[PDB]
């Protein structure tokens, strides 16, 4: 079990630092591998660590931009990138390569690779100069079917969550990924379909969830 | 140094999902993995080493290959098997991965346009809001036309990520303008070019 | 310091040799792009030799390169000599005068007593239940080790 840090918001120009917790006790001799994908392009392997020699060796994208280290007081692997771009924007996983151990690695002094069995939960990191704001929510309200909305602007940090009637109410939702304005404030709609006779029929409100700025709104929804 | 293909698979359950992942110079077949990638999941491991299949995988997932050239394969195509598929190496490179899908029957969208509403005027900022609901293949177009007129370069579109009960997409398209703007064009409108569809669908509303 | 500690072990087969570091052939010169872990010479006593070059410079590489090597001809008595190591593939390795009396390859000052060294129990399983006694002998030069006996 590989557990991972919180999701970071930081300026471009700074430095982010992001831990990975391994469960095992075999720890000195672990090989812990970083490595992400972008929201558009695929896979791609950053670097392997060893803790207990504190070698690592790198694809040769990130040889000198990013720099990785382990301290195993706290059974924990650190991840250091410096001169964050939006190009490094993107969600960072955790792997276990390998057991030194058992691995059959340590090949002059670099750690060869070994697959990753377990993966860590993750870590996202929103790369952007604008600053944190809280979401603006509006309606869209309105033989076929019925279609009614939840509209939630202009929010710099994302994860955001939304949820209809009291999360009483799941079927035929849709909450769209979000769409990043030139302005770098995200930007998504919830909308539903109902029956095209339920639209009298009973009160509709999206609850919107906003974790990194602490907001919240219950928003009624009638034309 | 990986070479995926296809881009994008589309079958239905049942079928045989076969992908390829070459190498411009060869690997030795020791150290190649795939992997099963599942939005807000963390990337799963379905073969290590070479035509090994990992622990906690059933089956219907089949490594294969040697020397250049691989492949993963299910026969028995389940409904949770649709998710994005990695090829790797060890020593490391990965290929931009593979897309599974569900083939389904052509179905078009239900279509809505919304008005921008009275407590968004009052502050500024208008938006209309298309929306494409429940429909297959992903593949749309949502022309904008304000008064009778066709926008350009003010629209964006989300697309939603395919269903696992109904396996059908939905699109939204947002057109964003100034509030000014709004109140200077009356005949709000939004066009659908479907392939579900015989002629294009337009709902519309006047300001 | 530590970068001299040559670290090549190809454990292909998943035996797990290297666990205890994380937890009839004349001594000579041997490349270090066969060795997995610490180099030890037995001149009277244990010595940690690290990976050098072949004039004798220290090289903080792990053994990295062809032309890392090992130097045990340097640490020669003006007497009995041995060394031990693990080589890759972690099969042991000894070199040292041929034998009664006369001590063995490696580590063997006696044909049952061998010198403990902090990786002994590594190079050497089979010596696990052997019982130690310190010895204090001159041979120009005063030593103390622990014997290891059979
Ligand atoms: C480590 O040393 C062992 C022997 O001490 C090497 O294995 C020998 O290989 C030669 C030729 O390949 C054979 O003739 C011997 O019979 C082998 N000895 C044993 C005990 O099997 C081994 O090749 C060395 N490791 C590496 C990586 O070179």
């Amino acid at each position: 079990l590989l557990e991972q840090s919180g999701a970071e918001v930081k300026k471009p120009g700074s430095s982010v630092k992001v831990s990975c917790k391994a469960s095992g006790d075999t720890f000195r001799s672990y090989v812990i591998t970083w490595a992400r994908q972008a929201p558009g392009q695929g896979l791609e392997w950053m670097g392997a660590i060893i803790p207990f020699f504190g070698t690592t060796n790198l694809a040769q994208k990130f040889q000198g931009r990013v720099t990785i280290t382990a301290d195993e007081s706290t059974k924990t692997v650190y991840m250091d990138l410096s001169s964050l771009r939006s190009d490094d924007t993107a969600v960072y996983y955790c792997a276990k390569a390998g057991d030194l151990s058992v691995g059959g690695v340590l090949a002059g002094g670099v750690p060869h690779l070994r697959h990753f069995d377990p993966w860590g939960q993750g870590t996202l990191v929103t790369v952007s100069s604008a600053s944190t704001k809280g979401p603006s929510v509006f309606p869209l309200a309105p033989g076929g079917t019925a279609a009614l909305g939840c509209l939630v602007k202009d929010y710099f940090p994302e994860p955001v969550t939304v949820s209809w009637n009291s999360g009483a109410l799941t079927s035929g939702v849709h909450t769209f990924p979000a769409v990043l304005q030139s302005s770098g404030l995200y930007s998504l709609s919830s909308v539903v379909t109902v029956p095209s006779s339920s639209l009298g029929t009973q009160t509709y409100i999206c609850n919107v969830n906003h974790k990194p700025s602490n907001t919240k709104v219950d928003k009624k929804v009638e034309p | 140094e990986l070479t995926q293909s296809p881009g994008t698979l589309s079958l239905s359950p049942g079928e045989r999902a076969t992908l390829s992942c070459r190498a411009g110079q060869t690997v030795a077949s020791n150290s190649l993995a795939w992997y099963q990638h599942k939005p807000g999941q963390a990337p799963r491991l379905l073969i290590y080493g070479a035509s090994i299949r990992a622990s906690g995988i059933p089956d219907r997932f089949s490594g294969s290959g040697s020397g250049t050239d691989f492949t993963l394969t299910i026969s028995r195509l389940e409904p949770e098997d649709f998710a994005v598929y990695y090829c790797q190496q060890y020593g490391s490179t990965f290929g931009q991965g593979t897309r599974l899908e569900i083939k389904r029957t052509v179905a078009a969208p239900s279509v809505f346009i919304f008005p921008p509403s009275d407590e968004q005027l009052k502050s500024g900022t208008a938006s209309v809001v298309c929306l494409l609901n429940n429909f297959y293949p992903r593949e749309a177009k949502v022309q904008w036309k304000v008064d009778n007129a066709l926008q350009s370069g003010n629209s964006q579109e989300s697309v939603t990520e395919q269903d696992s009960k109904d396996s059908t997409y939905s699109l939204s398209s947002t057109l964003t303008l100034s509030k000014a703007d709004y109140e200077k064009h009356k005949v709000y409108a939004c066009e659908v070019t479907h392939q579900g569809l015989s002629s294009p669908v337009t709902k519309s509303f006047n300001r | 310091h530590i970068n001299r500690t040559a670290l090549n072990c190809n454990d292909s087969l998943q035996t797990g040799f290297i666990t205890s570091l994380f937890y009839p052939r004349p001594c000579d010169v041997v490349s270090a792009r066969t060795v997995c872990g610490p180099v030890y010479c037995f001149t009277p006593s244990p010595v940690v030799v690290g990976t050098t070059d072949k004039l004798g410079i220290p090289t903080y590489n792990w053994g990295e390169n062809e032309t890392d090597v090992f130097m045990l001809e340097s640490l020669r008595p003006p007497g009995w000599f041995g060394c031990t190591w693990m080589n890759s593939t972690g099969f042991t390795k000894t070199c040292g005068a041929p034998p009664p009396t006369d001590g063995g390859s490696g580590p063997w000052i006696t044909p049952r007593c061998l010198v403990d060294y902090p990786y002994r129990l590594w190079h050497y399983p089979c010596t696990v239940n052997f019982t130690l006694h310190k010895v204090r002998m001159f041979v120009g030069i005063e030593h103390r080790f622990d014997a290891a006996c059979n």
